[PDB]
């Protein structure tokens, strides 16, 4: 039911573009790149990575209140 | 005449992968849909070919399936890659969940209830599976779910002794398991074709949450190559595993045969059943466990009618995402407690965090897509 | 302005599309020729003295 | 029931991504097989077949299975006869029956070894680390009338006489048959019992990893050069 | 032979001489009195990890 001829109006805009055959295949890669991935990193890791942390510190206290129970007990065998 | 569009089959083929508009902007996040109709297609064509030799009687279970890593030609290679492909089927099916919880897919409202469908019912496929080889695993992960299933208040015991076959446990016993595990793929396949039907009546969601039909180009090619480059780089990952790590996923308490006599170190499922089992453990009750265990599932059908933010998508509400992740990260937390045994440290981390996965999806997400309403002064 | 050597095949074959769908029939070969040369020959080069064929020289002497 | 010891890891030679197993001492570890154990464990799954072209070659492998005379099944004219072995046998079970296993054996079951190092937690280092960490118990600790300490083995007290010493046997290499010689080739052999596969696998992993990196790097290129024309576009907008 | 060999190198070290110090100083207090549930079954694990970690890098040359 919607195919292309259909499926909004639009007035006043204007589009140009080039053949994939007069383009070079990297304009740039590491010059362009490096710089976008460092900022693209930096707006998302102080969303994601504190819920990891939490995980992190729970784990090493989790493993390390049951090896103190399965019998590391030198001073608690006493008579 | 093109044929393209005056034939009656070239017709469904053309509006369906060929001229279908689609957004621009659409992430790799949107391969995995067809990353799962690959390994759907996958599992089906590798376990024909084991059931041919595969005998379900329990005193021939276990040496019907080391005759074809020994005996049979190319057994060996077929085995494993079923195997490993279910857990490729359950690392992609995460995946999917969790983008159309974080971009608000949600809203297509037959879509997302298909789905949840969808999820239940390779659930208990790989369930049933699992009990065929015929192990110390899939002999006591079958009795820990049917005496669990005997705390159905009126009609619970009637269901244990069927399946069974109606005796305890004997040859006819697991003709009831593999006709169930060979029927139900080919009931995924025909709600998945549903499943896309109803999405064709809108068309796709994208990152941004707004719609976009001032802005669609055609599927192919653009997404044609696209998604054949995403199933090779995942046929790459998964010959990694079959071909150089095996037995990395698995137990090594499967090969040993099923003997009620004697005795298992632990009881450990495979990884992508654990975050379950750590549900039920935590309830002191059998009846309060199979219900908090099938309301971890359901509880995606309210998404819908809990959504109280203006926006559709994540990407613009940052104290959302704050709340996502450490929903994720509670995910893995059940995991790991899930195969652990059960003392003390492992008992309290583990029923706290079976209350904090339902107090995220019921009080605090809603709560916080208000408060930034109010912010922004709607 | 001189060019890097592209056009080797745009205009021959690979235009008229004939070899361009042909390339996985007729571009079939020779490359099982070329790559025992790798895989099997780096194969045997890691494990040397190792495997079967090495040391079956000892009880194959009739 | 209180903590485990467990295994350290040992640099074998089939440890590497590539590595194959060594075919010299896979035929001196089937020998410490037949005739140190056989004895009190079975080995169901293999056959004199499976031997050859793996350590053995098809004579010095009838002539083995030649070694113990098989016990067939009825005809006319006669009884369920005898017979050598016909290369078709599987290793020679050691217990009439389970019952039997427990009266000579204190009790205790011994497992069957076709798939020892699959199903511990551990592998071959376990079953080295059992062999060789037979030692005496400490002061506190009472055992059974036959029963023995180990302790790398759940519940330290293990049912099982110490099987090896130094010259149980002797190999036909000249190989001095030390204590440890001897343990490192039944983890070799029983390593190859479990996964028969060992070098098929690995050498096919190779075949895939180097025709992935010729259909991989240019079917991304065949991508990037569609996506260009959306890639340059321009917009405008003049109301 | 190349086993006892190692073993006794590998016993000098220091972690093996101090877990060898807990270890009778312990040994000499379990066999006083008689009604005690108390062992070292402990005691001989924390010398043995410690002693066969180091084994493990050495052995495998001496052999084949
Ligand atoms: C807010 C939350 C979302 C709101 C949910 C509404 C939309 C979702 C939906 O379709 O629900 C499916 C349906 C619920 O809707 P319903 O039962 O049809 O409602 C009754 C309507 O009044 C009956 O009216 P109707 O319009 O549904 O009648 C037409 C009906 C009848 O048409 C057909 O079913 C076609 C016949 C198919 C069988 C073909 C022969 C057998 C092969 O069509 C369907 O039922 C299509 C849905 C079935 C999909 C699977 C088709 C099987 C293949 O499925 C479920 O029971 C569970 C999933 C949804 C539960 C969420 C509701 C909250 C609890
Ligand atoms: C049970 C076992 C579960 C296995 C899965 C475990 C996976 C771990 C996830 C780690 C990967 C982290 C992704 C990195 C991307 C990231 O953080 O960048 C943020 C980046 C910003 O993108 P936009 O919102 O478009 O921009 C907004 C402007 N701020 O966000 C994203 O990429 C969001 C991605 C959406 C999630 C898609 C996949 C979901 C991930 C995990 C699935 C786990 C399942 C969760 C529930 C599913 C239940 C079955
Ligand atoms: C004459 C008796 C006897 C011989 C010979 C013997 N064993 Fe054992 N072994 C046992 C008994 C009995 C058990 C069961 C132990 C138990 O339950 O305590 C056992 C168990 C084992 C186990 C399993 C331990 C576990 O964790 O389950 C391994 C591995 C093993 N033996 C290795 C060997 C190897 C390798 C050889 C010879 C090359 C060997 N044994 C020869 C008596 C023997
Ligand atoms: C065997 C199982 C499944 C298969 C084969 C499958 C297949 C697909 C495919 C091919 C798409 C279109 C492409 C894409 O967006 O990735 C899609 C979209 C979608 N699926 Fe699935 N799916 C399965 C399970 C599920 C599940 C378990 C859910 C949710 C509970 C779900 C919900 C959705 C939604 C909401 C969309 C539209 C997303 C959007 O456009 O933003 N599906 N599915
Ligand atoms: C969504 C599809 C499927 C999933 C997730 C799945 C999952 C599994 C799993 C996890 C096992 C246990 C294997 C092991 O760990 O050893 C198994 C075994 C088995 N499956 Fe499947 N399966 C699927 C489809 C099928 C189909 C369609 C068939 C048959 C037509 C099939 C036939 C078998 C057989 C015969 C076995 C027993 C042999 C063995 O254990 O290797 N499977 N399946
Ligand atoms: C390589 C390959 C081939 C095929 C044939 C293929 N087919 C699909 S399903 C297309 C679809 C339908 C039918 C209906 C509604 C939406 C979408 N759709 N829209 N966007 N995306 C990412 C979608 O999958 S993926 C895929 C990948
Ligand atoms: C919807 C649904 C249905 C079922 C039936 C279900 N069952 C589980 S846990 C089963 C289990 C146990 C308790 C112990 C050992 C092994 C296995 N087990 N069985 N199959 N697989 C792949 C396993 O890991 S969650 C879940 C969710």
């Amino acid at each position: 039911g919607r195919e292309f001829g259909h499926l909004t109006r639009m007035r006043h805009v204007i589009t140009y573009s080039l053949s994939p055959f007069e383009q070079r295949a990297f304009p740039h890669y590491f010059t362009k790149g490096i710089p976008n991935v460092l900022r693209r990193t930096r707006a998302c890791i102080l969303r994601v990575a504190p819920p990891f942390v939490v995980f992190y510190l729970v784990y090493t206290w989790g493993t390390q209140e049951f090896e103190k129970s399965k019998r590391k007990n030198p001073a608690a065998y006493e008579n | 005449t093109n044929i393209r569009k005056s034939h009656p089959l070239m017709k469904i083929i053309n509006n369906a992968f060929i001229d279908l508009p689609a957004p621009s902007n659409i992430s790799s996040w949107w391969n995995f849909g067809s990353l799962l109709g690959i390994c759907l297609i996958l599992q089906i064509l590798t376990g024909l070919f084991l059931a041919m030799h595969y005998t379900s009687d329990t005193t021939t279970a276990f040496s019907s399936v080391t005759h074809i890593c020994r005996d049979v030609n190319y057994g060996w290679v077929i085995r494993y890659l079923h195997a490993n492909g279910a857990s490729m089927f359950f690392i992609c099916l995460f995946i999917h969940v969790g983008r159309g919880l974080y971009y608000g897919s949600y809203m297509f409202l037959e879509t997302w209830n298909i789905g949840v469908v969808l999820l239940f019912t390779v659930m208990a496929t790989a369930f049933m599976g699992y009990v065929l080889p015929w192990g110390q695993m899939s002999f006591w992960g079958a009795t820990v779910i049917t005496n669990l299933l005997s705390a159905i208040p009126y009609i619970g015991t009637d269901l244990v002794e069927w399946i069974w076959g109606g005796f305890s446990v004997d040859k006819a016993t697991l003709t009831r398991f593999f006709a169930f595990h060979f029927i139900l793929p080919f009931i995924i396949t025909a709600l998945a074709a549903v499943h896309l039907l109803f999405l064709h009546e809108t068309g796709s969601n994208n990152p941004t949450g707004i719609s976009s039909d001032m802005d669609k180009i055609p599927f192919h090619p653009y997404y044609t190559i696209k998604d054949i480059l995403g199933a090779l780089f995942m046929m790459l990952i998964l010959l990694i595993l079959v071909l150089f790590s095996p037995d990395l996923l698995g137990d090594p308490d499967n090969y040993t045969p099923a003997n009620p006599l004697n005795t298992p170190p632990h009881i450990k499922p495979e990884w992508y059943f654990l975050f379950a089992y750590a549900i039920l453990r935590s309830i002191p009750n059998k009846l309060g466990g199979v219900l908090a265990l099938v309301a971890s599932i359901l509880i995606l059908i309210l998404m819908p009618m809990l959504h109280t933010s203006k926006q559709r998508s994540m990407m613009f509400r940052p104290l959302s995402q704050c709340l996502f992740w450490m929903l994720v990260a509670d995910l893995i937390t059940l995991t790991w407690i899930g195969g652990q045994p059960v003392e003390h440290p492992f008992i309290i981390i583990g029923q706290l965090a079976s209350i904090l996965y339902f107090l995220i999806i019921l009080v605090l997400m809603p709560i916080t897509s208000i408060i930034e309403n109010n912010l922004l002064k709607w | 302005a001189a060019p890097t050597l592209t056009a080797r095949l745009y205009s021959l074959l690979f235009r008229r599309t004939s070899t361009f769908a042909l390339t996985i029939a007729v571009g079939a070969l020779f490359f099982e020729r070329a790559f025992d040369q790798g895989a099997d020959a780096i194969y045997e080069h890691i494990n040397q003295g190792k495997l079967w064929k090495h040391i079956k020289h000892k009880y194959e002497n009739k | 029931t209180d903590l485990e010891l467990h295994a350290p890891s040992y640099p074998w030679s089939h440890r590497g991504l590539l590595s194959s197993l060594d075919h010299t001492s896979i035929r001196r570890g089937f020998q410490v097989y037949k005739q140190v154990c056989s004895s009190c464990h079975s080995m169901d799954y293999v056959a004199y077949r499976h031997l050859v072209g793996v350590c053995y070659t098809e004579e010095e492998a009838k002539a083995l299975a030649e070694e113990v005379e098989v016990q067939d099944g009825p005809n006319e004219d006669g009884e369920m006869f005898m017979r050598p072995g016909k290369l078709s046998d599987y290793f020679p079970k050691p217990y009439p029956n389970p019952e039997a296993a427990r009266a000579a054996n204190n009790g205790a079951l011994p497992p069957d070894l076709s798939y020892i190092v699959r199903a511990r937690h551990g592998g071959e280092d376990y079953v080295f680390s059992l062999l060789t960490g037979y030692c005496e118990p400490p002061t506190g600790v009472s055992l059974r009338e036959g029963l023995y300490f180990n302790p790398y083995f759940p519940g330290q007290a293990i049912a099982m006489a110490p099987p090896i010493y130094n010259e149980v046997l002797e190999f036909d290499d000249g190989t001095p048959a030390t204590m440890s010689q001897v343990a490192k080739d039944v983890c070799t052999f029983l390593r190859w019992a479990s996964e028969p596969e060992h070098d098929h696998r690995k050498r096919m992993g190779l075949k895939m990893l180097m025709m992935m990196g010729l259909l991989l790097p240019l079917v991304y290129a065949m991508k990037r050069h569609k996506w260009s024309v959306l890639k340059s576009r321009k917009l405008a907008y003049r109301p | 032979d190349p086993l006892t060999t190692v073993r006794e190198q590998c016993e000098q070290i220091e972690k093996c001489i101090k877990a060898r110090e807990r270890l009778e100083l312990c040994d000499q207090r379990v066999s006083s009195r008689s009604q005690t549930e108390e062992d070292c079954t402990e005691e001989l694990f924390d010398f043995l990890h410690a002693r066969d970690h180091c084994v493990a890098h050495k052995l495998f040359n001496s052999l084949k």
